[PDB]
């Protein structure tokens, strides 16, 4: 039934790793009083109270799994 | 940041581990982050250069 | 809010396992519920003025799961779960070939290693199909809409 | 999915559960604000480890 | 000890609550053969039985 059209010849290109750049100390921890990306109840909307809840959380002030992009070899154009 | 899940661990065809088998979801940015296709398809790998 | 189901070629055999209380190898090693869901099951059978739905080859299940390690010989044994699938429907074909079919496949070691074993086994059909139907509900998941 | 682009960061978030996968985010409705709205829900079969 | 009856003569020795030691027997034992089934040649003098 679906499409997602398709792809090339079957030769693909090179791939290199040389993650010793990608190596680097960002320091940057997760606030909970200052609510840096928890999860919202999903029905459950209040109003200038506080309110306990279970669910799924991280910790306070962690590291994280830190990765990052970057751009390839060039010369020019 | 481009998203592959699934519940399988397997050696490449260098032996490098990282093979996911059966039915898999692979989520993707495109147009500068415009797009955020989604698919749960059957990935096939090349046996090209 | 929602509801979820699953349709199946569940014959009148062993409809005497679909007890909670069963735990024979439909309750064991094919399928188990969520009981902290309320439910409904319902067994039907094709209306002769009926060529809408079909049949299978015929029916089967698995009468034993057990998963080897790396070391071949230390057995796990494998339940299912709460609406949850162990893998050896991942081994085990769509429809089972015999009674006493057993398939191994491979596993790799950072996943304990060794080979997921699994031996199955068939059940005949009489002249029309009975199949079987489980209902489940669903109170606060998402939108209030059904 | 058509998600526009902006200056401002952005928080994402992915779980699953037996009804589906549910993937949350800020900018659908929170785009100056921050919190996790779910955006979208795969209908999956299986669980992913 | 004594003269060995042959291998349809297999003679049984019970244990129960005692100290097996395979440490003391597999070292004085000119292991040319080894095959096994259903408890790892590591775990054979490793769990209580
Ligand atoms: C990179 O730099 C850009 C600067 O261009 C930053 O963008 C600014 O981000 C701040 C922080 O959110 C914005 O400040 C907020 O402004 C709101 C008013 O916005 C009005 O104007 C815009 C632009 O016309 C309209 O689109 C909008 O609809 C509004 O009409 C205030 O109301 C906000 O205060 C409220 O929200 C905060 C957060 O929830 C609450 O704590 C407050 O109590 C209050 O309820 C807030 O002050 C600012 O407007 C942004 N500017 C622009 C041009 O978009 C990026 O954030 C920055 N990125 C990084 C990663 O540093
Ligand atoms: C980039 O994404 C777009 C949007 O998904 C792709 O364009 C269009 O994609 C749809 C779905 O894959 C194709 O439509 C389908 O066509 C069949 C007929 O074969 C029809 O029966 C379906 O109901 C559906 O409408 C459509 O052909 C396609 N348009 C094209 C190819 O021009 C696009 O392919 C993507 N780019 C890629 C994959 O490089
Ligand atoms: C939201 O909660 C705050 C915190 O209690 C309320 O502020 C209080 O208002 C009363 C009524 O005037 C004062 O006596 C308190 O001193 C206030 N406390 C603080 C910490 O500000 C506020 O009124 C509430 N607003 C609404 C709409 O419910
Ligand atoms: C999953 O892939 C493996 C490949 O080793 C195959 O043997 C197995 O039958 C597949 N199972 C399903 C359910 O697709």
């Amino acid at each position: 039934v679906d499409v997602g059209p398709d792809s090339v010849k079957s030769a693909c290109i090179e791939v290199d790793i040389q993650q010793t750049f990608f190596d680097k100390t960002w320091p940057r921890p997760i606030d909970v009083s200052k609510a840096d990306g928890i999860i919202y109840p999903q029905g459950r909307t209040y109003s200038n109270i506080t309110i306990t809840y279970q669910g799924l959380f991280p910790y306070q002030g962690d590291h994280g799994d830190m990765y990052v992009y970057s751009a390839g070899h060039a010369t020019g154009t | 940041p481009a998203f592959m899940l699934g519940s399988s661990v397997g050696n490449f065809s260098d032996g490098k581990m990282g093979r996911f088998f059966n039915h898999t979801l692979v989520l993707l940015p495109d147009g500068c982050g415009t797009l955020l296709r989604a698919f749960y398809c059957i990935l096939e790998p090349r046996s090209g250069n | 809010s929602s509801l979820i189901l699953d349709y199946f070629s569940y014959p009148l055999s062993m409809k005497s396992d679909l007890s909670v209380s069963s735990a024979g190898p439909i309750s064991q090693f094919n399928y188990k519920q969520s009981f902290s869901n309320p439910t409904c099951l319902i067994l039907a059978t094709v209306p002769h003025n009926l060529t809408t739905i079909t049949k299978p080859l015929k029916y089967s299940y698995i009468n034993k799961c057990s998963r080897l390690l790396s070391d071949d010989r230390t057995e796990v044994p494998q339940l299912v779960n709460a609406n949850q699938y162990s893998p050896c429907v991942s081994i085990v074909p769509s429809t089972v070939w015999e009674d006493g079919d057993y398939y191994r496949k491979q596993l790799s070691p950072l996943e304990g290693g060794g080979w997921l074993v699994a031996s199955g086994s068939t059940v005949a059909m009489t002249e029309q199909l009975q199949m079987g139907f489980g209902i489940t509900v669903q109170y606060g998941t998402d939108t209030n809409s059904v | 999915y058509n998600i526009t682009e902006d200056e401002i960061l952005e928080w994402f978030g992915i779980t699953q559960t037996a009804q589906g996968v549910h993937l949350f985010s800020s900018r659908y409705v929170d785009l100056y604000g921050g919190n996790m709205f779910q955006f979208a829900t795969l209908p999956v079969y299986d669980t992913i480890k | 000890s004594g003269t060995p009856p042959q291998v349809y003569n297999f003679k049984r020795l019970v244990f129960t609550n005692c100290n097996y030691n395979l440490t003391k027997l597999l070292s004085l034992f000119s292991v040319n053969d080894f095959t096994c089934s259903q408890i790892s040649p590591a775990a054979i003098a490793s769990n209580c039985y």
